């Protein structure tokens, strides 16, 4: 209607482009977007291995589910200017080393790597863009932490800690201290897993947390959540 | 062809139907408005809930005439063809409402128990193809009501009824029993599986929103059984003792009263499906 | 920590060249912007809407 | 200590610059402009709605033919739009889907984009093969690339989040000129009409005027209280306007080297993502985080109109080179054309 032959053919080309865009969007909607975070090179590599310079794309499939895990390491800038790009991710995978409770960051004087991880977790968890985004917290290097906690007590890291110098109690205390940074407990869930250097069930934990998040999302659609 | 004089019915049916129509038309129309304008993007599930709202609404539109029939001491003076259209409409909208309740239950079962399944990936166009195929199968299985004369004339009192107290109507009684027991089994299975699954996830179960969803999944099943079991039971009791119960006043009154609980379902449907939704605008 | 002296020298050199810049009065610049706005006011389709015959997005 | 002496000298130079700015300011833009007629109420209607993006649209750019568009969204798709007919001329799949900027060449031959991959990718639109392929990928930025602007088919200035602007040679792919001096991450970029100078707004609440052919900062403009996210020259190239997170738009002049007028309202508290000027410069269009674009009287600091109709944050703005239409992009995956 009031179109030339070239106009009609351009409209047909636009409709083909729309079709391919719809197919690409439907392909990308079934993918799981995960934001990988952590304080420096602490346990991100190990995890990436268990699952498989700007942003790093890690692709892996588990139980007929494709995962898109994004590493924002070596993006040394203001986080708030690009952290809204990951507002629609399924979950945040936060990697924390357990063995750096007594190490120093060496960038600031009298700075703890553990407390830097706590501050980064407090900023990420209570961020305005991640109000309803669940966090899969990974506590890296449990065996190294277990064998070094005998030599170095955790009280040098947490002065208010008064428990025994055992792996289980101090690990639970560290997990509780990280979960206490969540001020939005009524609207988001934090999944904590303790991972060794060579631990096979890391993917299954990510799949279970992502499945919970997907169930949450599914309910909203059925107007049931 | 008989002459029942259940004055009782003329005092309980007229009001029940007025209340059901007034509340259900409002609720279903508001739900349809929310679905059609406010909700900007639809997903296969919104297509099923919208079709359930339609069936429920259409059935509330068919109530006004049934009320006149009941106000005139059960005298149908709108003709013969209008009688077959009213009976057809009511039956089809009760069948479609049941079918879309079962569809919604199955969709929730697949969304909760098989989150990563292909059924959940279909598009709203495939959803619109199933809802139209289901509507077509509903209309085909209820057309018999348009191929017979339902008007019984006695003492200048015409009675337009499909559940005849004379004897078993046949397919109407069969369809009446299946349209409950079959979806009943599907809904019970889906509800039990959904709740059970939800519980296993202890991190998710602890949320208040998860507890509310688990409660409403059981609420919807309770309503269906409490609204559709009385009439099915009454009809079964009549069928079994057809000889003695033939044209029985008490059985007729029980059947007519219990048949209004199905209309009550289509009036509470928008309450337990749309207004109870914490996310539907 | 002796490398900060070069950064400080670069900063004060940038500030020194930025200080030695000829500046016209803000009244003159305001009048220049106002004159540019008035000279091109008729050829502004957003400020002065064109008729629908001349509008390509009709 | 030489360091303390140089800090004292820098403080003295800053005080001298501030005193030279204060002594040179006699009558503000309001005091001269309050005696002319206002623009009235500027009402614009959505003429086209460009659908097809499926994620948040982060950037746009208009063609110099005032008809062709390019838009970037987190789909990983650069869609080129025929805005007259609402037709998709091209759809360019991106290697990195985290795109935050896009530019369209003045000749129309090329499209650039960039983002969290720290790479400005040049796309050849008019190829012999009939597809849009990557001309080259410009690498060398150590931070996220926040804005890019074509000078010609071979020159491009790219803003980035490594506190550094950069001028590239697309023939060689090499870092021709590096612009340094910003403290925070540089978030916006705007070329002069003659492409002799350009301004950049960064996260240090500062705007800097650079020269392309000398590669060093001429003037530094301050006054904002938060991160500058948008910047745009006045159409004669002698002034520019910024937009930041403190809900204020400031107008700066290059010759006066001062802030002239603040475009702020009490009812506006959210940040500003995009800032664009009309053809005459009388209207200043700013996209905000409260989901709509506010047209400002650029000479009088009056809200000339509101461009409402986006369900999410308006992230990018663009006025055509003939001034005919303004296009607003937003996080709700839609582009709208206004007249
Ligand atoms: O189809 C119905 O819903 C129906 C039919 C009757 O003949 C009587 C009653 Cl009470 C209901």
């Amino acid at each position: 209607c009031t179109l030339s032959a070239e106009d009609k053919a351009a409209v047909e080309r636009s409709k083909m482009i729309d079709r391919n865009l719809r197919e690409d969007g439907e392909k990308a909607a079934r993918e799981v977007k995960l934001l990988l975070l952590g304080a420096g090179e602490s346990g991100k590599n190990t995890i990436v291995k268990q699952m498989k310079t700007g942003i790093v794309e890690t692709h892996f499939t588990f139980k007929d589910l494709h995962f898109k895990m994004f590493d924002v390491g070596a993006q040394r800038s203001e986080r708030k200017k690009w952290i809204h790009c990951f507002e629609g991710v399924t979950a945040i995978i936060f990697c924390v080393a357990l063995s750096d409770y007594d190490l120093v960051l060496a960038e600031d004087e009298e700075m703890n790597r553990m407390h830097a991880s706590m501050k980064l977790f407090d900023s990420i968890c209570n961020n305005k863009w991640f109000t309803d985004t669940s966090i899969i917290l990974f506590l890296n290097k449990k065996d190294l932490f277990e064998e070094k906690i005998k030599k170095s007590p955790l009280t040098i890291c947490y002065p208010e800690y008064a428990g025994s110098n055992t792996y289980e109690e101090a690990a639970a205390y560290i997990q509780c201290q990280f979960e206490d940074l969540n001020k939005r407990k009524d609207t988001k869930e934090i999944y904590t897993h303790f991972t060794c250097s060579t631990d096979t069930k890391n993917v299954q934990f990510v799949f279970d947390a992502v499945t919970d998040v997907i169930i949450k999302n599914n309910l909203k659609d059925c107007g049931l959540f | 062809c008989c002459r029942i004089e259940g004055d009782t019915i003329s005092q309980v049916m007229p009001p029940l139907l007025i209340v059901a129509f007034v509340l259900g038309a409002l609720g279903n129309g508001v739900a349809l408005c929310g679905f059609c304008f406010h909700m900007k993007t639809w997903k296969p599930s919104t297509v099923y809930l919208f079709n359930l709202a339609v069936a429920d609404f259409l059935l509330m539109i068919c109530l006004p005439f049934r009320t006149d029939y009941y106000l005139r001491r059960r005298h149908w003076a709108f003709g013969d063809i209008p009688c077959r259209v009213g009976l057809f409409t009511l039956a089809m909208n009760r069948a479609g409402s049941i079918v879309f309740l079962t569809v919604v239950a199955a969709d929730r079962y697949f969304k909760v128990v098989h989150p990563h399944h292909a059924v959940n990936t279909i598009s709203t166009r495939v959803a619109a193809g199933i809802v139209c195929t289901l509507w077509a199968l509903v209309i085909l299985g209820t057309v018999y009501l348009l191929l017979e004369n339902h008007l019984c004339v006695q003492e200048t009192a015409v009675s337009c009824e499909s559940f005849i107290m004379e004897s078993a109507n046949g397919w109407h009684d069969i369809m009446f029993q299946l349209e409950f027991f079959m979806p009943l089994g599907i809904i019970l299975f889906c509800s039990f599986k959904i709740v059970w699954s939800l519980r296993r996830r202890q991190q998710l179960a602890r949320q208040a929103r998860m507890k509310k969803a688990t409660r409403f999944i059981m609420v919807v099943a309770i309503v269906f059984i409490t609204c559709y079991l009385p009439s099915v039971s009454a009809r079964l009791y009549f069928l079994w003792t057809v000889p003695s119960s033939a044209c029985d006043p008490s059985v007729h009154g029980a059947l007519h009263i219990t048949l209004s609980f199905t209309y009550m379902n289509s009036m509470l449907d928008p309450l337990v499906y749309y207004f109870s939704s914490p996310s539907f605008p | 920590n002796t490398a900060s002296i070069a950064q400080a020298r670069k900063l004060v050199e940038q500030l020194k060249m930025e200080a030695n810049i000829d500046r016209i009065k803000v009244s003159k610049a305001a009048a220049d912007l106002m004159a540019y706005c008035e000279a091109h006011a008729k050829e502004d389709p957003l400020l002065t809407p064109v008729p629908a015959s001349e509008n390509p997005f009709r | 200590s030489e360091l303390d002496q140089l800090r004292q000298e820098a403080e003295q130079l800053k005080n001298q610059i501030r005193d030279a700015r204060k002594a040179c300011a006699d009558a503000t833009l309001s005091q001269i402009t309050n005696n002319i007629d206002p623009v009235g109420r500027i009402q614009m209607r959505t003429r086209r709605t460009l659908r097809g993006h499926l994620a948040k649209i982060y950037a746009m750019h208009w063609g110099t033919d005032s008809r062709l568009l390019v838009s970037a969204s987190q789909d990983g798709k650069l869609i080129i739009w025929d805005s007259y007919t609402t037709n998709k001329v091209h759809a360019i799949p991106l290697r990195s889907s985290w795109v935050m900027t896009c530019a369209y060449a003045p000749s129309g031959n090329y499209v650039a984009c960039g983002g969290l991959d720290n790479i400005c990718s040049i796309y050849n639109l008019k190829t012999r093969e009939g597809n849009v392929r990557v001309s080259r990928e410009l690498a060398g930025h150590t931070g996220y690339l926040s804005c890019c602007r074509f000078l010609d088919d071979n020159q491009i200035v790219t803003s980035s989040g490594d506190t550094t602007c950069a001028l590239w040679d697309i023939e060689t792919g090499q870092q021709t000129t590096t612009f340094t001096g910003h403290t925070g991450d540089v978030m916006s970029l705007s070329l002069a009409p003659d492409t002799r100078l350009f301004v950049s707004g960064a996260c240090d609440a500062s705007a800097k005027l650079w020269d392309v052919r000398e590669g060093m900062c001429r003037q530094t403009f301050t006054g904002h209280e938060s991160d500058i996210n948008a910047i745009c020259f006045f159409p004669n190239g002698n002034a520019f306007a910024t937009g930041s997170d403190d809900a204020t738009c400031r107008l700066f002049d290059l010759r006066a080297d001062q802030e002239l007028m603040t475009y702020s309202h009490d009812n506006i508290i959210c940040g500003i993502t995009s800032v664009s000027f009309s053809k005459s410069g009388r209207l200043l269009l700013a996209g905000y985080d409260d989901f709509n674009c506010n047209v400002w009287d650029a000479l009088k600091a009056d809200r000339a109109g509101v461009l409402a109709g986006h369900d999410n944050r308006v992230s990018c703005l663009g006025v055509t080179d003939d001034g005919m239409a303004v296009a607003t992009g937003s996080w709700d995956s839609f582009l709208k054309i206004w007249n």
